[PDB]
DNA sequence: GTCCTAGGACTGCAATTTTAGAGAGACGCGA
DNA sequence: TCGCGTCTCTCTAAAATTGCAGTCCCGCGCGCCGTAGGAC
RNA sequence: CCGGCGCGCG
């Protein structure tokens, strides 16, 4: 046997500006929404016709945002432990103080040659770099090579990011390394991080990622018809980007950084910024993640059509594979198939007319749905689905009322009383599916539970009572008569019967049967109580619970059977259950 | 706690399927209880 | 090659080490080792007559080792 | 009246917050 | 004329708390209340 | 056809 090889693969990724200028390829440059008159959307919009399309495209079609200023991915710079941090080698504290305060950073690129003593993150500002340097090197040249020897903020991160050699970094992370165990707390953690490091930088190599992505220069924009709170920072984004483009300060800088941070991940700087009502934003870190995220809520659980819903009451006259549809959920369920079956047999011109009539609830519909319902199975499912029985296949029938009728004998694999219960019902509607509901589903196929191997599907409570009161036996002893003692028999158990329902004998009324088949009754390991030997050669031998006749002259053995009629009953209902279901086949 | 313990039971081995009808190991555990064997 | 072989164990011909051999011979070159384990899994876990020789162990090698990205020297 | 209008509970873990261990440059006293 | 514990820090190895991050059954039904603020 | 609060059923 080969394989069906299936080779198919999803794979995330850091992106690329240029790929989410491609997404966008169609740049969102105002933060009006909609017209308060008109209800138009706005040009130029966070819901523009022309960036998104037409008023199906507009929950696909993205945007972007032009930043002025880059601004580093929170997810990379904030969370614990730092990526950025790590592979900039540098102390938290520090980059946070040179991407949040008034910090400059010197040296901030080398592949560039400088020519001053700047190293490290100075915290004040350079009292010659204010006036001296810039007013020797006039405004023009100063600006040109500005951004080379002193830099602060997120375009210092990316300038760092973009110039990092990993080769050089895996060596000297393996370097150090090695000497730090040449030589016990953190001489161990600063190992660990040494480890880390050059993990980090060796997945740089072989992939297509740039640690540089790591801080963004363009900011994707959601599609407007997955966004109908996200809106709202959407704005904050280009009111603040759009003012930083104005001055050209600081100050806005730092604004526009926040404005992005609150969009991605709230929640992540201490105190999370709330709006005017005093309660905190929901980032997209938030409507991904947690129990009612997207992954969890949206993608590994579904709300389908073909369902319906009911209380439950018992039927103990269905069939173990069958179950009670009310009329109601039927007709819904099977609309489409109702709606074939009348136009098939020419009863309607066309959809709309067949829809009419199921309408009207005309008394031909009900035949059309019967007729369709036949061969057709139903999923049923009660609500905490504790096991993969939770969930079972029945044939459905019509059943008056609005009450979905359920055997008794499956209630313990559903954990399902009469008490206020409620399932739903679904509909397989290709070949393949109702192929899988009644091959595979059906209860008749699964009475043993997959935990142990137990049946499932056992008698208990009443029919376990009337089992137990049909198969207790005679009173005996003292129980049956009042002093010591110092019954009708029967050729078969049909005669027995037959005495018992004309109430000449009771339900444990104890009888003699004859029996003619082998010795098979169930009875403890004993010799006769009694042996009646006669002289003619018959001897009687008597048992707690039958006798047998033997003779020594002929071959000939006789068995009488001392039981009720509760156990013949209950023998001879397993007996023809079998040969019924022998003969039926 | 029965809820929240079930599905990081199930989270764990979701992917365990039978695949093949023998991986052709050698190895087995010795056993020296009715139910179990 | 691939749809000959489905058709011949289709006919009720198995597949032995000689045509998985043949197919992984080509597997080897497309750039993606995933390909050619997946070949290498289907022999190693099946009968006696599809189980991997020197050739086989060659050609899987040769397509973890020639891989266009990300790191096979575990795999190897 | 209003029309635009801008504070559990448990576990995990890196991050301080020391405690400590040694330790040395300049030294006031001293041999 | 230097030599001696040593004054005054001094810089880092090694635990010791400590402040977040993460999570904490499933499936149904119904009702109410939002959408605020200010110069006219 | 959007979310919060309250009350319930299994
Ligand atoms: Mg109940």
């Amino acid at each position: 046997m080969i394989d069906r090889y299936k080779h198919q693969q999803l794979r995330i990724g850091l992106v690329s500006p240029q790929q989410i200028s491609a997404w966008a390829t169609g740049e969102v440059t105002k933060p009006y929404t909609f017209h308060y008159k008109t209800n138009k959307p706005e040009k130029d919009g966070l819901f523009c016709e022309r960036i998104f399309g037409p008023i199906r495209i507009r929950r696909y079609q993205m945007g972007y945002i032009k930043l002025t200023c880059p601004v580093t991915h929170v997810w990379y710079l904030k969370r614990l432990p730092s990526y950025i941090a790590n592979l900039l080698d540098k102390p938290l504290k520090e980059l946070e103080g040179l991407v949040y305060c008034d910090f400059s950073f010197a040296r901030p690129i080398t592949k560039k040659p400088t020519f001053l003593r700047l190293r490290g993150s100075f915290e004040y500002e350079i009292q010659s770099w204010k006036y001296s340097i810039p007013l020797f090197f006039t405004t023009q040249g100063f600006e040109i090579f500005r951004n080379r020897e002193i830099s602060t903020g997120a375009g210092a991160i990316r300038e760092q990011l973009a110039d990092l050699d990993l080769r050089i970094i895996i060596e000297n992370s393996l370097v150090e390394w090695k000497q730090l165990g040449e030589e016990d707390r953190k001489i161990v953690r600063r190992k660990d991080f040494l480890v880390r490091r050059m993990e980090l930088a060796k997945h740089f190599i072989r992939t297509n990622i740039e640690p540089e992505w790591m801080v963004l220069c363009l900011l994707p924009v959601l599609p407007p018809e997955l966004r109908p709170d996200i809106n709202e920072l959407y704005r904050r984004v280009i009111y603040r980007n759009n003012t930083l483009t104005d001055l050209l300060v600081m100050c806005q800088e730092k604004l526009v950084q926040e404005a992005v941070d609150t969009l991605l991940d709230n929640g992540i700087r201490g105190q999370p910024m709330r709006d005017g009502h005093n309660k905190v934003y929901k980032s997209f870190s938030d409507v991904i993640e947690g129990k009612e995220g997207r992954f969890r809520e949206t993608l590994l659980g579904k709300r389908v059509d073909y369902s319906g819903r009911s209380v439950i009451v018992v039927g103990p006259s269905l069939s173990l594979h069958r179950c009670g549809l009310p009329r109601e959920i039927a007709i819904e369920l099977f609309q489409t198939f109702v709606i074939r079956g009348l136009i098939r047999q020419h009863l309607a011109s066309n959809i709309g007319v067949a829809k009419s009539q199921i309408r009207e609830k005309k008394p031909i519909v009900w035949e059309i749905l019967q007729e369709v319902m036949q061969g057709h199975p139903v999923l049923l499912n009660r609500a905490p689905t504790l096991h993969r029985l939770g969930i079972q296949s029945f044939q459905p029938i019509l059943v008056e009322g609005r009450t979905i009728c359920l055997h008794p004998l499956v209630c313990k694999g559903f954990n399902a009383d009469f008490d206020g219960d409620q399932m739903a019902v679904h509909v397989p509607l290709s070949l393949e599916a109702q192929a899988e509901a009644r091959l595979l589903m059906f209860s008749h196929m699964n009475l043993l539970s997959p935990a142990i191997g137990d049946p499932i599907s056992v008698p208990t409570q009443d029919m376990l009572i009337g089992l137990y009161v049909l198969t207790s036996g005679t009173r005996r002893g003292i129980c049956a008569n009042r002093y010591n003692p110092c019954e009708p028999f029967f050729c078969n158990s049909y005669d027995a019967i037959g005495a018992y329902r004309q109430k000449r004998i009771n339900l444990d009324s104890p009888l003699w049967l004859r029996w003619q088949l082998d010795q098979r009754v169930i009875a403890s390991k004993e010799v006769p109580i009694e042996v009646h030997y006669e002289s003619f050669g018959n001897y009687h031998e008597i048992y707690a619970h039958y006798l047998i006749v033997r003779s020594v002259k002929k071959e000939t053995l006789y068995i009488y059977i001392r039981t009720t009629v509760g156990h013949i009953s209950f023998y001879r209902e397993i007996e023809e259950a079998i040969q019924g279901f022998s003969q039926a086949c | 706690d029965a809820g929240y313990l079930t599905r990081r039971l199930v989270e764990v081995v979701q992917h365990i399927v039978v695949r093949r009808t023998d991986c052709g190991t050698i190895r087995g555990i010795s056993v020296s209880f009715i139910q179990t064997l | 090659a691939l749809d000959i072989s489905y058709e011949m164990e289709a006919a009720g011909r198995f597949a032995t080490t000689f045509h998985f051999n043949c197919l992984l011979s080509v597997q080897a070159t497309c750039g993606i080792p995933e390909v050619a384990y997946a070949t290498f899994e289907n022999m190693e876990y099946g009968e006696d007559f599809m189980k991997p020789d020197t050739e086989t162990y060659n050609w899987v090698i040769q397509a973890y080792t020639r891989a266009d990205s990300y790191d096979r020297v575990q795999d190897v």
